[PDB]
């Protein structure tokens, strides 16, 4: 090899080695669930252990594939089954089993470890760019398999943690049609916000009434120096936020949040 | 310039000298005098001079310091982490 | 080339595999046998019944061996006259007449040898090589007394001058040498042989020829002399080369990269043979020595316990307030020796003479502070004990204890260590077959005595009193106050680092000769770092200094390092506490040394020349004395 | 490296296009020491 | 040859010509162009030896399917005719045919291949070393034997469970046969056995003869002795002329003193107020942080003087002292250093007007514990630290005087009648130099020193009260190496003349024959031989005798110079020889070790018994 | 070493006729060190 390329033979959830490695961006994909199932532990304990070992590292960005639902819990017949009483993902195509947890627990763990981090849930649904890694490798694709992959990614997102980020807080119930609030600190009275939903400008704060969301409002408090955003959503999904400060042409990026569909209980 | 932490016995000496009302505290606006209250910048712990923004040993009593010497500071210590010793010193 | 020769297995000059080659022997080359030796040295027997006829292998002789054995024979040739006088080895061995030149395959293994065909290689058998070495070794053995007497004759008076030339009439030298040389010496018996040998060794001694008259230099080693001789402006070449090579060896031994690492390094690779250390356990302060424990003071209820050693004998002893013990966990193997000599322990109610002091080891799950009423003692036995003796003391109306060497070895492997909860303690105190009444004996212990600890391992390292598996050498810089250095254990990492850095200090002092406040190639690495650091942005007031001030500060830093090599460890050191300066200096030493081109310093050269001229003047004065007190006819 | 002066007829010290690429393989050496032992010279 | 090859750019060439030469490149041999480098002979030979170091283990390297083809360094070298040299002038003066050249890329690939093989062979190498070391396989002299089946049984018995020999026994057998010529394996197909070793020259170099030690040991010992004496630098320590301090000094060592117990007349780096003043006084001193401390001065107070002392570090320890008085208690008190600088001498001080500018540089708190004696308390160990670096002070004005004091301090005024102790100097002080290029004599810095006058001048007390950077300690540490080298190079017993003691004898004879003041005396040669022998023995047993005053023979200067020159002129004129007693003792010891090895092999054969003869 | 078996072989580790006879004149070295000084190699 031409540049440094090191291979180490040791389990990464054990202690005594993270002091002595050099890195800034950490990648863990499709390994945490199987490792946690092998040692027969809950997903919360596995995530807690992983964050404990990564606390002492020198990383700046963490990219972890996580077992956690970002919508209502539903079963995809033949490809994934969800057991809710005992939190359990079952994969019948491979005959495998893994545990899973909720967004609240993981967010609380990360916020305890890094008090001012920014957590984003990478949106890959509705996007066709990853196809560049398939058609250009002499591989044949079909549309139905793509849809199955989208629906499976709905429950296995990539959590991206930026260690030195901008805190913000969620208040209301992020459900379709309800009232949900954002509290954003560390900004002045001349700043601008804008939200994005699948590469389309959902709303902004420069022109409040020109939004595409049913109801948006924004207030500023000077004593607390905080922006309060009140919103009522219409479509479920994952929304991203950006902030414009002063006259800068490069916009500082905040995290992202997930808006959920209403209940699915029907009777006759 | 890079700095290191103080030892245990120096912290013990700081505590003992603090609950007795004799700490020497440096504030930029006030100097080495402790008549007028201010936010601390340097503190003398067990024969060493430590910066109060990171708690890393920045000098020793053997030399005189006009103001906070240039160094590398992580600046991850806030005023609510050590106000207890200031309270003890003022009250005593 | 080296190795062994190889031949074909009989194939018609078509060798296309390593399976068609076999190793050559003396049957394939009959001239290498034992019966074909020229036997000019008479070593091989001439009787045909005594010379064996068997097949020996062959090996290849390389040019290095040829030249070195050829010079070994000329070592013998320096004394041909005396060797003739004893009828020993009348014909020179002439190594080159033992080898046999063959065109063959050369190598150690067949696969390599197959692809390497060489012409005119010299081979020999082990037997003939051993015979040649034996002949030279015997000739050397026969000359021990003669060489010693020759050296005495040469060294009786100075025959070498550091620089220039001196002189004296030879008749005076001969008279002095007759007067002073020992009677046992062989010089008196065989003068002319000694004269010729000395004339060969030394070019100064020249013997006039009676028949013709010509007197001329006859030494055989002028080239080496010119390599040793000093020019009138510089030192000799060989001395400079030797000094630089020694400095490079010290730098290599010091491992400059180990002591500058920014990543953890294992304990066995970092360690070195340690040294014992001495302490006074009573005089130590508990918050500084993290490896001691003490029962809380102001306790007003002394209690007594009983304990039995490995022979079952019962012993009584008492614990009170102030008693101290030592943690025997997480300190690696260690040997303790305790000596009470010079202390009194005398009261009106108790006298030490005739009493016994012992080491007692405790195992319990309860911390030593929370001990009372003997119910918390746990499992315990007596390890060792010794009886005291009293003698008169310098202070009037007092007496002192004679010497002791109470010893104990602590090896962590034997003890079970099953329950992490379990705690181990060690104590030294009085014991007696009768219960010691608390009123009579009030001393908490006998820890007021000299204590020597010596490590029992070489792959164990602690920090501040607790063992670690790895260390970061760049993280020990400027992290020890002086009080924490007189209370560490002998297997500490600070001592290892200091001893490793002492070699760098020695190498720098050997190579460099600079006065106070003078720049040197070994002090600019700190200067560059200081400049770049003073430009940067941190927190606090910046101060800018020119190049002169920075050069002076860097030079003072290097001098303070050389004079005292433990400043790197010491906390709040002025300039050497920063890790960047240490790393830069350690890395720059190698580059500074490797790029010398047969050179030295100006001050060294000038002082050396002045010294040598003074030496020649003194030598000439002494020779004038000799020629004046032993008149020539 | 030379300083405080620039000459561009042949080698421009302060010019563009020069390389400063230290490496472990290239290293840096001179003639530190030799073999001048008395027994080997003769 | 060496350096690089060159090519003439023109027809016109001479010894010293402008231009006329350019460096050769890969274009000029028969795209990327790289330079060429001329390869010497030393590199070729050493790299070939390195290759055969790998080739010892061919059978294992072939079982594991690595290193199918050998490196063969002599393929990579290209032979060409060209000017050769490091610079253009040298190339112009030289011209050689068939010099070998190579490019850096190929050399790097070659060395990387060797290193990769050596990395892959490591565990195998350690395993063979363990197998060779487990039982004695070498003997200093002679020949011992043991049945092979018993040996293999023992190896199978005691070898580790992960040893790679247990997986490849035949390859390990062949490897051991290659390394050691004692282990021979019979050829089954023909029923013949003989030595199959490839190392038979170094074996002869390392082998004793019937009556003499090995050559390698003698050569190594002589080279070590010469290296030690060369490092000792005889010319510097024999000089009769001034030599600069940076040349003479060598890295110093700490020293331990007690200030109170020292006497004033011997030690000239101390100043004490006269005891006739009879009255105390008290002063107030402000430290660097503005704190006020009150301390008291009285009669008998001692201070270290900092004027003519090199940069030095003081660390003080009070452990074991009592300092307990009727109206004072050491527990909870404070002790510190004070640095005075004033224009009034210390002995004249009577009032606070004389104390000059003062500052409490450092201070600690005293903690006391019960001691061995009854109703007695002693102080815990302290390490009070100060670094006298002169250049931080104002040394421009000459009238200034500097002093150092160590005593009790307190925030309140100290009552004179409570404490009558002058200071705390009655404690163990450790001084360590900070400058390795400055030297003092008898307590004052000297610009240059004369090595021929230090010898035979110090009384024992003066040598005790020396500072760590004294020139005498440099002299001692520079003569100790000569002493060690002589001891390595000699085996003379009591009263036996040796080539290392006779220069003193010649000097003594000449001095005896001279005329000088006093009652003249005469001695034979035997008496002088004995006297020289005793003097040399005393020197070897104690290198600190040259400087001690009124020494028997070594206090003189001519004797020292003669000995220093004699060391070189004796070591340089040996021929691979050794002492008679050393030789005979080595022979007897080697034979005893051989007997012990043979007995152990007999024990090994008794257990692990070999199969009985079949028929 | 160890014990083994083959249908055809050349040497017998556990067999008879092998020699183990250490000697002073034989000794055992491989390649303890080499001289690779920077001054010598250029």
């Amino acid at each position: 090899w031409n540049v440094r390329t090191t291979f180490l033979e040791l389990d990464y959830l054990s202690d005594g080695w993270i002091t002595g490695v050099r890195g800034d961006i950490v990648t863990c994909m499709l390994s945490l669930g199987a490792a946690a199932a092998g040692k027969s532990m809950t997903f919360d304990a596995a995530f807690q252990q992983l964050i404990k070992v990564l606390s002492k590292s020198t990383a700046n960005v963490v990219l972890v594939q996580v077992n956690c639902p970002t919508d209502v819990v539903r079963s995809i017949k033949g490809y994934l089954e969800i057991d809710s009483t005992n939190k359990r993902y079952r994969f019948p195509k491979f005959g495998r089993d893994e545990p899973y947890s909720d967004m609240d627990a993981l967010e609380k763990i990360c916020r305890t470890a890094w008090p001012n981090c920014s957590i984003t849930w990478v949106p890959l649904s509705y996007d066709l760019r990853w196809t560049r890694l398939a058609l250009l490798e002499s591989t044949t694709l079909s549309s139905a398999s793509i849809r199955i992959a989208e629906l499976m990614y709905k429950y296995m997102p990539i959590m991206r943690i930026d260690i030195h980020g901008l805190p913000m807080e969620k208040r209301g119930n992020f459900i379709v049609g309800q009232n949900c609030s954002l509290v954003i600190p560390g900004f002045n009275a001349q700043d601008v916000f804008n939200c994005y939903f699948n590469s389309a400008l959902a709303f902004s704060t420069e022109d409040v009434n020109a939004a595409m969301i049913p109801q948006v409002s924004a207030q500023f408090d000077a004593t607390k120096g905080e922006w309060t955003l009140d919103m009522v959503f219409s479509d479920a999904g994952i929304y991203t936020m950006q902030a414009l400060v002063g006259s800068n042409a490069n916009p500082v990026s905040l995290g992202s949040f997930v808006v959920d569909s209403p209940d699915v209980d029907i009777t006759d | 310039m890079e700095v290191c932490l103080p030892n245990g016995h120096q912290v013990v000496d700081l505590i003992n000298n603090a609950f007795e009302g004799r700490v020497s505290i440096y504030s930029a606006q006030e100097g080495w005098d402790k008549t007028i209250s201010a936010q601390p910048d340097m503190m003398v712990c067990g024969g060493a001079v430590v910066c109060m923004h990171c708690l890393g040993v920045v000098g020793s009593l053997q030399r005189k310091l006009k103001h906070l010497p240039h160094h590398r500071c992580n600046q991850q210590i806030r005023h609510q982490d050590y106000v207890d010793v200031q309270f003890a010193d003022r009250v005593t | 080339p080296g190795g062994v020769p190889w031949i074909a297995v009989g194939d018609e000059t078509s060798v296309t595999s390593p399976g068609a080659l076999r190793r050559m022997t003396s049957k394939d080359i009959p001239e290498t046998a034992i019966i074909n030796t020229d036997n000019s040295s008479g070593a091989v027997p001439s009787e045909s019944a005594l010379v064996p006829y068997i097949d020996e292998p062959l090996v290849v002789v390389t040019e290095h061996a040829i030249t070195n054995f050829t010079k070994a024979e000329m070592a013998l040739e320096f004394n041909r006259e005396f060797l003739d006088k004893m009828r020993v080895l009348s014909v020179s061995p002439k190594y080159s007449d033992l080898l046999t030149y063959v065109d063959c395959y050369v190598g150690v293994s067949a696969r390599q040898a197959l692809n390497n065909f060489q012409k005119q290689v010299p081979v020999i058998t082990p037997t003939r090589q051993t015979m040649y070495v034996d002949s030279i070794q015997a000739a050397l053995k026969a000359l021990e007394k003669w060489e010693i007497d020759l050296r005495v004759a040469q060294t009786l008076l100075p025959t070498n001058v550091p620089i220039g030339e001196v002189s004296c009439p030879m008749q005076s030298v001969v008279k002095l040498l007759d007067d002073q040389l020992p009677d046992d010496s062989l010089i008196r018996r065989y003068p002319k042989e000694a004269a010729v040998a000395l004339a060969k060794r030394n070019g100064g001694i020249q013997w006039m020829d009676v028949s013709e008259g010509t007197v001329m230099n006859e030494a055989v080693n002028a080239v080496a002399a010119s390599a040793l001789a000093p020019s009138a402006s510089a030192p000799p070449l060989e001395e400079k080369s030797k000094l630089t090579e020694q400095a490079m060896d010290l730098v290599t031994a010091a491992e400059p990269e180990i002591i500058a690492s920014l990543a953890p390094v294992p304990a066995p690779v970092f360690a070195i043979p340690p040294k014992p250390a001495d302490y006074n356990v009573r005089t130590l302060r508990i918050d500084e020595a993290t490896w001691l424990r003490m029962i809380p003071k102001s306790m007003n209820t002394p209690f007594q316990i009983q304990v039995t050693d490995n022979t079952g004998t019962n012993w009584h002893l008492n614990l009170r307030g102030g008693t101290r013990v030592v943690n025997l966990d997480q300190i690696a193997p260690m040997r303790f020796v305790l000596d009470l000599g010079g202390k009194s322990y005398k009261e009106t109610s108790w006298d030490p003479n005739g009493k016994k002091v012992g080491f007692i080891v405790f195992q319990s799950k309860i911390p030593f502070e929370l001990w009372t009423a003997a119910s918390q003692i746990g499992q315990a036995t007596v390890v060792n004990y010794v009886q005291l003796y009293a003698e008169d003391s310098s202070f009037t109306a007092q007496s002192i204890i004679a010497t002791t060497s109470l010893a104990y070895n602590y090896e962590p492997e034997q003890l079970n260590k099953t329950d992490p909860e379990m705690n181990y303690y060690l104590l030294a105190t009085f014991i007696d077959s009768a219960a010691i009444t608390p009123t009579n004996m009030t001393q908490p212990d006998v820890w007021d005595a000299l204590l020597t600890m010596s490590p029992l391992s070489a792959g164990e390292v602690t920090v501040k009193g607790a063992v670690v598996s790895e260390v970061v050498p760049a993280d020990l810089i400027g992290s020890y106050t002086p009080e924490s250095l007189n209370a560490s254990l002998p297997n500490d990492a600070a001592r290892c680092m200091i001893d490793r850095a002492s070699k760098i200090a020695e190498a720098i002092k050997i190579d460099d000769d600079a006065g106070p406040d003078e720049y040197s190639p070994n002090s600019v690495p700190i200067q560059g770092q200081l400049a770049i650091s003073q430009l940067e942005t941190g927190y606090g007031v910046r101060i800018f200094n020119p190049k002169g001030i920075l050069s002076k500060i860097a030079s003072r830093a290097m001098q303070a390092f050389i004079g005292d090599p433990s400043t790197i460890i010491t906390q709040a050191a002025p300039v050497l506490s920063d890790k960047n300066n240490w790393i830069a200096l350690a890395q720059g030493v190698k580059t500074s040394l490797r790029t010398k081109s047969l050179s030295a310093g100006v001050k060294t050269a000038v002082s050396k020349l002045s010294s040598s001229e003074s030496i020649q003047n003194w030598t000439q004065g002494f020779l004038d004395k000799v020629s004046a007190h032993f008149p020539a006819p | 490296m030379g300083n405080a002066s620039s000459i561009v007829q042949t080698i421009n010290v302060t010019g563009d296009g020069n390389v400063f690429k230290p490496s472990a393989e290239t290293s840096s050496t001179a003639v530190p020491s030799l073999s001048l032992s008395p027994g080997m010279l003769n």
